[PDB]
């Protein structure tokens, strides 16, 4: 019973590099196999240049990368041919060949002044590229003022510029934007606010006592006001501070809230209470909205002033909240799952060293971790009945009113023949580092027939959108149960699934496919490494003019950039900028796994991981045209 | 020099304004231990004292991209200065710079010696020969204010400097900071014209011209640029486009190909059709992006089963049918963008028809009939079996026709022939389905003109079908081969409802009777994508001509780059003309940019009385119909006087207002601008205050100070008003003509005690001595703001930095209370000598300054040395005359 | 004339040390032209303090611009070590 099935990514993309998984089980010997792909539909022929032979030692696994070179989306036709045994499918295609980048050397600029963007192609990879791009720079109203076209080749990926700002020139929220020439649909948007400024010498830091309002809190939402010069020393001024209802993106400003007070030594303290609260407006309908504070630090000297603003302070009088959106949405019937809530504390940020336990199970307990996401697991009964999942957030101090809780549902894992063939794949999930050692854990699941026949697994990992790694795993008649040893490096930063499954033909001529995936997020780091500190190894603070050598350490060969930046600049306009960490949070975003947490049936595991399975028995997975994944439905 | 401090003479001066420096780009040269390299750098920290934050990217082609995000290093020292200014201040107006002396000496107060330098930028208290300094005292760890006045003269990049030495300690620091003095203005860009462009529907001409105006802006401030520019916006449409069939509930339509010639087509005619469409249509996606290769397998599948009965040209043992040889090469001739065909199986049996099927005028006989007789579809009808079947091989034969262009000799003769017989009956044509078959067997060649032409525009009852009394599967193909010439011919009026007829008979396809009416319904819905224009224009190509242009003009708003808005600019004022041409619809706008109470809504009024203690008062309306919110009082006192400490707890007591408890601390000494915080500016009157003020400070030349009054939400509707106990407002005595300004502060410049040719020799050989003339005055005008006289040199005795040769007349100006000076009479000669700062004005265009250092002496006439009393100076004005002109100073 | 005394040999040893690097502030102060906008504010200000202090002959100002004054000539021939 040869047969030959065949994976593949998902969303396919251009000018990239997608892999895939050729394969013949139960083969016997050789097999030459050509692949290729035609445009759909009709032929064109657009990369068929691949070629390959399943050894009886590489298991009957073959293996081979390529480079594939309206409104509606376009497909493509990719075949396989095992000899005389030929399979082929079609597959989504996505416009975007990477991702476009920008940093304005300013986040707020005085209309004379120069700019200095600069930008950095990538594929979907992280790697440099030489491509070609096409760059404009939009006014607040909407409207190209300047344009260019230079390319990247053989620049390193990096790439220079400069524009004037006219003495004319409207002010307001300027933007500039980028594309790759290849997709014109496909542009990127950062932006530059130019307005008629002079650079403060301090800062000021906005800091309620908690993180939000509860409503039955007589004494109010405090506040610390805190002003420190920007050299580090203590700013001595009076201030003026103001409220406010935010309901969306409307706000009520408060006028019989607005204070003033000492700011002595960079502190002072202001509060604001409950009833100046009710009589800029019952009480539970301000609930779910936010409010927001405007300081405002005019020195004793009368030379400087600043503006600061803190926004989005919730009034829940349950402090956290529970999200279910890293947890799995589906099951294996008769084994283990494990809950990865996602408590955050009313703003948006994740919550900290709070227990919370199962519905029932009282005993049952989990740990906050620096990240707001504890680990709780529960064993399900051999039901193909769907699982009601009531958490309880179980942290003293409070009662079981104040604590919030939410309720999700996970799903049975359809097996074929449903004669009762699963696949659980358990895993040490930790805050995995790169250089570490991740147990990889295989809990079979049929009667004692059929269990003499299963001698591979095999697997794969998810990284960004692309396809990491492949091969297989050793299992012996009477191991239920095989560890996988893998080390991690810096690429599967930052989150990264992981798919397995076996073969065999079983129960009455049927050959049978069981599955399951897996998602889990590593450290998020620059994958090489990089540090800029002050060269002088005694530091004393260097006067206006003086030489200090400024040393680094980063990857060799590579090229690199640097610009300073006044601290004063910072203190009018401080977004806009440039985060790895928007970094990083961007190239998730981009991902073509969807479900990280489980999977329906064998096919379904597929789609929502980002991969589309295809065989030469008829099974196979479900075809996806949509680019952006299932738009949440809360 | 010699004093405990240092001179304004070394204390460089920290110029580094700007916030972006250091933009550099360094690549990891040396060699790596362990892929990590070392560089090291040696920058020159701008001057800025603040802390300078970084920020760095590794791009490493092997190790992608790193964010090294940035630290910190601290700027500091012992005493620096904040020179906080705006980003602008405006021409001929006086304002209040602010200028923080930070000492953070551990506990050591430092004393301090601040003095503003004179720049002929700024008329202020500090002038050529006098320096406008002070000396504080500035508590440990705190921050100390000094305000300095001025009255920036002229417009352009200017220039500011503080310089501070502190006694006893050796410490100092200056900050050069440079403001745009603009030109008083109001930012505007007023509308030149809002236009549409369109050469086909506007001048009902080619090449539609725009003639356009120059700006008029009559009201732009002399000395004053402005721009214009251009905008270039396709504005496309798209229509006249309908939806094909969702082939949704049409999932019969392929059926394997099996049996006898013509059994082996009935069910592969719907097959390939199906294909032809969801091809041409997108629907591939909703119906099974999959079945569609177990559906090229049973189209080529037939191909092998029809290629089981091709006689040497149905059954074979039969004849050849003229009717299914003829449709071979029509699910053929189709079927060749999906599988294998041959251009010798299809062009062996094109070279038949010609060659063994044709009569000599076209018309093509049947002579074995098809055995399956209902899938001929309409021709059936015997009725015109010569129109019907010389119409039909008339469209297998035009469509064969590219692909082997050379594998057939007889096809170029057969083709106008067929064509000749029918278009000559083709006015004796009666069922509207001969009347549509031979319509489109002939518009492939363009002879359907004349009459042909609107006999088949009427065939259509109601005009969107094609149709005859009996069977309907030979009114939709009738309506089919009506809208295939519809469309082979580039008209699409008549087309929008022939299509909206055809899915309103929701035909599925198949059935019995069908299998022309499957093929036909469909191809001609199959090619209506293809046609479709979707609407889409645009050529537009517009030239544009301006009277800075010494090159061509040209862009080009194409389809693809039509929304990419290109647009083009100047910085001066232009008439000039636009010539749009080609198709394609857009819209022109053009816009220019130029330049056109400080109090807005705050009155505020500066009063100072003796009470050397004096008492000040304040006076503030909120010009609304609300009583003002938060609003602040501002205050920077004159130099020598500090708040009498009873005073500032009677008004921090009163609600109302407010004095934050820092305002308590430093007491007497150290506390030079205030800040009084108010609760409200009420509209209905005026809200009036006072305080007590002490003489501490005893100094000469003391300093407007100032109050300043505006709401907290906005910095910027304030209302300031200035204060001294000698000009009225504050206002230092200025003499003004016009544009120009001048620091009038100074005495009424003027018994002939002693004049010698010793002591003129010598103060006209003096530092400033730049120029020396011996004029006669022509003209004397006055003004009520000022005089003048218009002297003319009779020689130059020294020639200063005016070029100016003997005869022409320079223009001397003096204040109106110097009238007693000198009463300049007219044609009288006078000894004059001055300073090079004395110059007013541009060259060649200058006019000197009669000033402090302007020597004025009375020149006797000729014959007025004779007077035995004026001889004394005639002989020295004479020696001094020879002694400078062949001589000089003895210096 | 015999030996000196305790406030006789350490004053004068630290304005001879003050005046050796008074001779030469002719020396250094004029190749900051080939250097930064910092040695020309560093050994122009810290000049004032080597002069003022030498004529006051005070044990602490003399201490206090002998190292004031040799901090930038090491400074000032260590970017002139890059510039050869
Ligand atoms: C046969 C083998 O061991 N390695 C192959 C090699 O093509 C590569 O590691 C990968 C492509 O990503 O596919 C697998
Ligand atoms: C009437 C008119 O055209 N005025 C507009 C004004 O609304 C806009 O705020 C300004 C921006 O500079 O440009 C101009
Ligand atoms: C993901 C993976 O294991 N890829 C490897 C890669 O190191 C190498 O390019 C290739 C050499 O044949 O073997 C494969």
């Amino acid at each position: 019973s040869p047969m030959y099935s065949i994976i593949t990514p998902n969303i396919l993309r251009l000018e990239s590099e997608e892999t895939m998984v050729l394969e013949a089980h139960d083969a016997q010997g050789d097999v030459p196999v050509t692949v290729t792909v035609h445009d759909f539909p009709g032929k064109k022929l657009v990369l068929s240049s691949e070629k390959t032979v399943l050894t009886p030692a590489t298991n009957h696994m073959g293996n081979v990368t390529f480079t594939i070179p309206k409104g509606r989306n376009k497909f493509v036709t990719v075949q396989a041919t095992f000899g005389t045994q030929v399979v082929e499918k079609v597959v989504l295609v996505s416009l975007q060949s990477g991702y476009l980048f920008i940093q304005t050397d300013k986040t707020i600029y005085t209309p004379g002044s120069t700019v200095l963007y600069r930008i950095f192609t990538v594929n979907h990879k992280l790697l440099p590229v030489g491509r070609t791009v096409m760059v404009n720079i939009e006014n607040p109203e909407g409207i190209p003022v300047k344009q260019d076209s230079l390319s990247s080749q053989n620049q390193l990926g990096v790439l220079p510029l400069s524009w004037d700002i006219p003495e004319l020139v409207n002010m307001g929220q300027w933007k500039i934007r980028a594309y790759y020439e290849n997709s014109p649909q496909q542009v990127f948007s950062t932006e530059f606010e130019v307005k008629e400024y002079v650079l403060p010498s301090f800062e000021v830091i906005v800091e309620p006592t908690e993180k939000f309002y509860y409503i039955y809190n007589e004494k109010g939402l405090e506040v610390t006001i805190t002003a420190r010069f920007l050299y580090g020393k203590k700013v001595e001024g009076t201030a003026f501070v103001i409220f406010g209802i935010q309901d969306g993106e409307q706000r009520i400003s408060l006028p019989e809230s607005l204070k003033r007070i000492p700011i002595e030594d960079g502190s002072g303290e202001v509060v604001l209470s409950r009833k100046v609260l009710l009589d800029g407006v019952r009480a539970e309908d301000l609930v779910g909205k936010s409010l927001y504070v405007s300081a405002t630090v005019i020195l004793h000297s009368g030379s400087d002033m600043v503006q600061a603003e803190r926004s989005g302070i919730p009034i829940v009088t349950s402090p956290y909240q529970i999200h279910f959106t890293k947890t799995p949405k589906y099951f294996k019937p008769g084994m283990p799952f494990d809950l990865m809530v996602f408590v955050t504390n009313p703003d948006g940020s994740p919550a900290y060293r709070v227990p919370v336990a199962v519905q029932g199970e009282d005993t049952v307990q989990s740990l906050t971790q620096g990240d707001g996401v504890a680990k709780l697991s529960i064993n399900t009964h051999p039901s193909q009945k769907p699982l009601s999942i009531t958490v309880r957030t179980k942290k003293q101090e409070l009662s079981e009113a104040e604590q919030a809780t939410r309720t999700m549902q996970a799903l049975p894992y359809s097996t074929v023949g449903n004669s009762n063939n699963y696949l659980h794949l358990s895993v040490l999930r930790t805050e995995l580092r790169p250089g570490e050692t991740l147990n990889v854990n295989f809990l079979l699941r049929m009667d004692r027939a059929h269990e003499a026949k299963i001698r591979y697994y095999t697997y794969l990992i998810m990284n960004k959108g692309r396809l990491l790694k492949a091969g297989r795993q050793v299992r012996e008649p009477g191991q239920d149960l095989v560890v996988l040893p893998l080390s991690i490096t810096t690429d599967f930063i930052p989150s990264f699934r992981l798919v397995a499954y076996y073969t065999l033909i079983g129960a009455s001529g049927q050959r049978e496919v069981v599955a399951d995936s897996v998602w889990v997020d590593v450290k998020d780091s620059c994958v090489g490494s990089l540090v800029v500190k002050s060269g002088q190894s005694e530091d004393r603070q260097p006067v206006p003019g003086q030489q200090m050598t400024l040393k680094i350490e980063g990857d060799h060969g590579a090229r690199v950039v640097l610009v300073a930046v006044d601290k004063g600049v910072f203190v009018l306009n401080k977004k806009n900028k440039l985060t790895q960490s928007k970094i990083w949070d961007v190239v998730e975003k981009a991902d073509i796994g969807c479900t990280p947490g489980s999977g329906k049936d064998y096919a379904g595991v597929f789609s929502d991981a980002g991969l589309t399975f295809t065989s030469s028995s008829g099974q196979q997975t479900a075809q996806r045209a949509e680019l952006q994944c299932p738009q949440p439905a809360a | 020099l010699d004093e405990d401090i240092i001179a304004e003479e070394n204390i460089v001066s920290r110029s580094e304004f700007p916030e972006s420096w250091l933009w550099n780009v360094e690549d990891l040269k040396e060699p790596p231990k362990n892929g990590i390299s070392t560089k090291l750098m040696n920058i020159f920290l701008k001057d800025s004292i603040t802390t300078w934050e970084i920020l760095a990217v590794s791009m490493s082609d092997k190790k992608g991209i790193c964010v090294a995000d940035p630290f910190e290093v601290t700027v500091m020292q012992d005493f620096f200065i904040d020179l906080r200014l705006p980003y602008s201040v405006v021409r001929n107006e006086q304002v209040e710079i602010r200028a923080v002396l930070y000492n953070y000496r551990q506990n050591q107060e430092l004393k301090v010696r601040v003095e503003l330098l004179h720049n002929p930028a700024f008329c202020s208290l500090a002038t050529t020969k006098r320096r406008h300094q002070q000396t504080v005292t500035i508590p440990p760890k705190s921050s100390l204010s000094v305000p300095y006045v001025i009255v920036p003269l002229k417009t352009g990049l200017q220039e500011v400097e503080v310089k501070a030495a502190v006694y006893h300690h050796f410490i100092s620091d200056g900050v050069r900071k440079s403001l745009k003095v603009v030109p008083e203005g109001i930012r505007m860009n007023k509308t030149v014209a809002v236009r549409t462009l369109d050469p086909e529907r506007l001048g009902r001409e080619g090449v539609q011209k725009e003639d356009i105006p120059p700006a008029d802006l009559s009201d732009q401030v002399p000395d004053t640029e402005s721009e214009t520019r251009i905008l270039l916006q396709g504005t496309p449409v798209a229509q006249m486009t309908e939806d094909a069939v969702d082939a949704e509930r049409l999932k019969h339509l392929i059926v394997t190909p099996s049996g006898c010639g013509e059994q082996n087509m009935i069910g592969m005619t719907p097959t390939v059709i199906a294909v032809h469409y969801l091809d041409e249509t997108e629907q591939w996606e909703k119906f099974g992006l999959e079945k569609r290769q177990g559906a090229l397998e049973l189209i080529k599948k037939g191909y092998t089963q029809q290629l089981a009965f091709r006689q040497p040209s149905a059954f074979v043992k039969r004849a050849p049918s003229t009717w299914l040889t003829a449709y071979v090469v029509k699910v053929f001739s189709l079927a060749v963008n999906l599988i294998a065909i041959d251009s010798q199986v299809l062009c062996g049996a094109v070279k038949w028809l010609i060659l063994e099927k044709q009569k000599p005028d076209g018309v093509f006989q049947e002579d074995a009939p098809v055995i399956h007789q209902e899938m001929i579809g309409g021709l059936r009808n015997n009725n015109e079996k010569d129109m019907a079947l010389t119409a039909f091989v008339l469209i297998s034969l035009q469509e064969a026709k590219d692909i082997c262009e050379e594998q057939v000799n007889s096809l170029p003769g057969s083709i106008t022939k067929a064509g000749d017989f029918l278009e000559a009956n083709y006015m004796n044509l009666q069922r509207s389905y001969t009347v549509a078959i031979a319509g489109y067997a002939l518009a492939q060649m363009g002879r359907l003109k004349g009459p042909l032409l609107n006999k088949f525009l009427t065939t259509a009852k109601d005009k969107n079908r094609w149709e005859d009394p009996g069977k309907q599967l030979y009114n939709v193909e009738a309506t089919s081969y009506a809208l295939l010439a519809l469309l082979q011919l580039k008209d699409f009026d008549f087309v929008p409802p022939v299509v909206r007829w055809l899915n309103e008979q929701r035909y599925y396809g198949g059935g019995y009777g069908s299998t022309q009416a499957t093929f036909m319904v469909f191809q001609a819905l199959a090619q209506y994508q293809k046609d479709a224009p979707d609407h889409q224009e645009l050529n537009l190509d517009v030239s544009l001509q301006l009277p800075s242009r010494s090159s061509k003009i040209t862009h080009r708003i194409h389809w693809e780059s039509a929304s990419l808005l290109r647009s083009e600019e100047t910085k001066e004022n232009e008439g000039f003309t636009v010539t749009a041409e080609g198709k394609g619809q857009g819209t022109l706008s053009v816009v220019t940019m130029y330049h056109a109470l400080t109090c807005n809504k705050f009155d505020l009024k500066v009063t100072i009385k003796p009470a050397n203690t004096m008492i000040l008062e304040i006076c503030t309306r909120y010009r609304g119909d609300q009583d003002a919110t938060m609003s602040i009082l501002d205050i920077s006192m004159m130099t020598g006087f500090a708040p009498d400490t009873d005073d500032l707890k009677q008004l921090a007591n009163g609600v109302d207002r407010y004095i934050s408890k820092y305002e308590l601390d430093k007491a007497f000494s150290d506390r030079n601008t205030l800040i009084i915080y108010l609760d409200k500016v009420s509209h209905s009157e005026d809200d009036c205050l006072a305080f007590k003020v002490h003489q501490y400070f005893n100094v000469e030349l003391i300093q407007p100070g100032a109050v300043k009054v505006y709401a907290y939400y906005n910095l910027e509707e304030s209302c300031t008003r200035f204060y001294h106990p000698e000009k009225e407002d504050g206002k230092l005595n200025k003499l003004c003509r016009d544009e120009l300004c001048r620091c009038a502060e100074e005495n009424c410049f003027i018994s002939d005690d002693k004049v010698t040719l010793e002591e003129r020799l010598d103060k006209a050989c003096e530092p400033g001595v730049d120029y020396v003339y011996k004029t006669r005055l022509v003209k004397v005008q006055l003004s009520n703001d000022f005089d003048e006289y218009i002297m003319a040199i009779e020689q130059t005795i020294k020639s200063g930095s005016d070029e100016v040769q003997v005869g022409q007349q320079r223009t001397f100006i003096s204040p109106i209370k110097c009238r007693e000076a000198l009463k300049l009479e007219e044609k009288k000669h006078y000894l004059m000598w001055g300073l090079s700062s004395d110059f007013w004005g541009e060259k060649p265009n200058l006019s000197y300054i009669i000033g402090k250092d302007t020597w004025v002496e009375h020149w006797p006439e000729e014959d007025e040395c004779q007077d035995e009393e004026n001889q004394k100076q005639c002989q020295d004005l004479g020696a001094f005359t020879e002694s400078m002109v062949v001589f000089g100073c003895p210096n | 004339t015999s030996l000196p005394t305790s406030n006789e040999y350490q004053n004068e040893k630290l304005a001879n040390e003050l005046k050796s690097l008074l001779d030469e502030l002719n020396v250094n102060e004029l190749a900051t032209g080939s250097l930064n906008t910092y040695y020309k504010r560093t050994i122009k200000i810290s000049g004032q303090k080597a002069m003022y202090a030498l004529k006051s002959k005070d044990f602490k100002k003399m201490s206090e611009a002998k190292y004031q004054l040799q901090k930038i000539y090491n400074e000032i021939d260590e970017a002139l070590k890059s510039k050869y």
